[PDB]
């Protein structure tokens, strides 16, 4: 978490600094006639989208999250729309694992792919996944989903936030002559 | 010159209006009023004309703003300097300032467009 929260330190300095660059440095009659210019000329299409991303994610995140809390809540945990993030449980199935059987990745070690370097360093791959004690692909679920449904959430949503203030820099319809300040 | 007597201590005997510039207002008041201060109370106004003390120069400008409401009274303001400095700069036209001029000219004006560019080509 330590590297994590300067993680997101380092994000919002670039993007700063990139809005400093914007607004001091930006001149639309050099950089004409390229992709970047192209982009503040029809950028509102751009910020729809990502307003959009932010309500969906938080409609179906957080409305399941309230019928979990109330379905629970009346006394019927089965009743709850339970999730499973089967595309997060394939993870668990490219680990080699043989016993699966469905047709997924390395699920047969006769498969000319998984027979494809499987010389040397796939007999510890699959010693080292197949075991609950370590935390090498730990195992995915609702309450794994739904927290990534919510991270995914929260990321777009910040990542707008980040965007725009650097887009609508120079200046906007509320006031064109930000950029003189 | 007879001012309006005030009660409340607060705008007198100040350290920092004794050093920093103050401003004194007047006005003509033919008849016997009574009105009230911008930072103050209540109290009567006397006939001639008032001379009063004020820190701020936003609070020179309201009470001439106020009282052209009331009647209407030409209004003088005279803002002095630190030292003993005293310079008319309410009304140096004598003329009313929305009201239009003959005495005209132009300071720190940019004649350019709307959108920005914030270099001026001249300053007189
Ligand atoms: C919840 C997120 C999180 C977590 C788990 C950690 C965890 C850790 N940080 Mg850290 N840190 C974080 C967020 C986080 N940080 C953020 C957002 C900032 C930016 C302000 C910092 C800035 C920071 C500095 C500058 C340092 C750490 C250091 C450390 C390590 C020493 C333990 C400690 O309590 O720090 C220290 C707590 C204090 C010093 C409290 C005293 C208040 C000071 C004196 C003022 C530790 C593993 C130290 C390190 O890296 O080891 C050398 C270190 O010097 N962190
Ligand atoms: C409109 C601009 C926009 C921007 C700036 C981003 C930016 C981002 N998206 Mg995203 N995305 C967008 C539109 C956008 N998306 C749209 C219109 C859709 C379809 C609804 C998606 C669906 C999508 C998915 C499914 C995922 C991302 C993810 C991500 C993050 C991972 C980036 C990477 O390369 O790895 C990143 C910050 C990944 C993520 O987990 O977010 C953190 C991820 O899995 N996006
Ligand atoms: C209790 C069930 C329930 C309820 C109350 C809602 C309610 C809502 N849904 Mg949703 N939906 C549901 C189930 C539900 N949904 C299910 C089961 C699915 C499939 C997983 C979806 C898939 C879905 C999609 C794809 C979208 C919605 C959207 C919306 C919003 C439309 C209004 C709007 O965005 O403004 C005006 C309408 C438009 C601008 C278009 C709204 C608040 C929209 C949304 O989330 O906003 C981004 C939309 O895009 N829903
Ligand atoms: C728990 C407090 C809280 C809540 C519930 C919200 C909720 C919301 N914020 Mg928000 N925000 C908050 C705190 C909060 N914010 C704080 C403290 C800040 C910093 C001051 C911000 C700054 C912020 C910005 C800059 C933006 C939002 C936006 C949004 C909306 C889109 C996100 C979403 O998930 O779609 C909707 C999910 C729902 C569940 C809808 C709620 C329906 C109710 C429950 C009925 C959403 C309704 C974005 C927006 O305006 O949307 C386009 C946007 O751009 N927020
Ligand atoms: C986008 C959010 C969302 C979605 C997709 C659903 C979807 C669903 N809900 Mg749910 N619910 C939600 C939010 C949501 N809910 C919230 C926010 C609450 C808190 C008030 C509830 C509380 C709730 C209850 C108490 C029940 C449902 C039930 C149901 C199921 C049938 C609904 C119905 O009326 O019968 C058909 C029309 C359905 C699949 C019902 C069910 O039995 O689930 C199977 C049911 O009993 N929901
Ligand atoms: C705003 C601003 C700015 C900034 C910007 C930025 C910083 C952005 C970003 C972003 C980011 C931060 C991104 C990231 C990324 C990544 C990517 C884009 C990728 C990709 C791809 C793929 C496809 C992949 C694939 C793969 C591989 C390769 C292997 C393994 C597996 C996988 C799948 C992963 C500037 C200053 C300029 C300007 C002004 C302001």
């Amino acid at each position: 978490t330590h590297h994590q929260y300067i993680a997101g330190l380092l994000i919002v300095g670039a993007f700063a600094h990139g809005a400093i660059f914007f607004i001091r440095d930006y001149d639309p009659e050099q950089n004409q006639d390229n992709v970047l210019a192209r982009m503040l000329a029809h950028k509102e299409a751009v910020i729809s989208h990502l307003s959009w991303v932010s309500l969906f994610l938080g409609f179906h995140t957080l409305g399941l999250y309230v019928h979990n809390d109330v379905v629970v809540a009346f006394g019927n945990p089965e009743k709850q729309i339970l999730i499973e993030p089967i595309f997060a449980q394939w993870i668990q199935a490219t680990s080699g694992k043989m016993l699966y059987g469905f047709q997924v990745l390395l699920s047969s070690s006769t498969s000319n792919a998984s027979v494809a370097a499987q010389q040397l360093w796939l007999p510890g791959w699959l010693e080292a996944v197949n075991n609950e004690s370590n935390s090498l692909f730990l195992t995915i679920g609702p309450g794994d989903f739904l927290v990534h449904h919510a991270i995914a959430l929260g990321l777009h949503t910040t990542t707008l936030i980040l965007v725009k203030g650097a887009l609508d820099a120079r200046g906007s319809k509320l006031m064109p002559d930000k950029k003189d300040f | 010159m007879p001012s309006p007597s005030f009660l409340g201590s607060t705008g007198g005997w100040l350290r920092c209006a004794e050093t920093e510039e103050k401003y004194a207002m007047t006005w003509s008041s033919d008849q016997q009023h009574i009105f009230e201060m911008p930072t103050g109370g209540a109290a009567v106004m006397n006939s001639g004309d008032n001379l009063l003390y004020l820190a701020r120069k936003e609070q020179a400008l309201a009470l001439a703003t106020q009282l052209r409401t009331q009647f209407k009274i030409q209004d003088y303001k005279i803002y002095r300097i630190f030292p003993s400095g005293e310079v008319q700069y309410l009304h140096p036209k004598d003329g009313v300032l929305p009201y239009q001029v003959n005495k005209g000219r132009e300071q720190v004006g940019r004649v350019k467009s709307t959108i920005g560019k914030n270099v001026n080509p001249a300053q007189v």
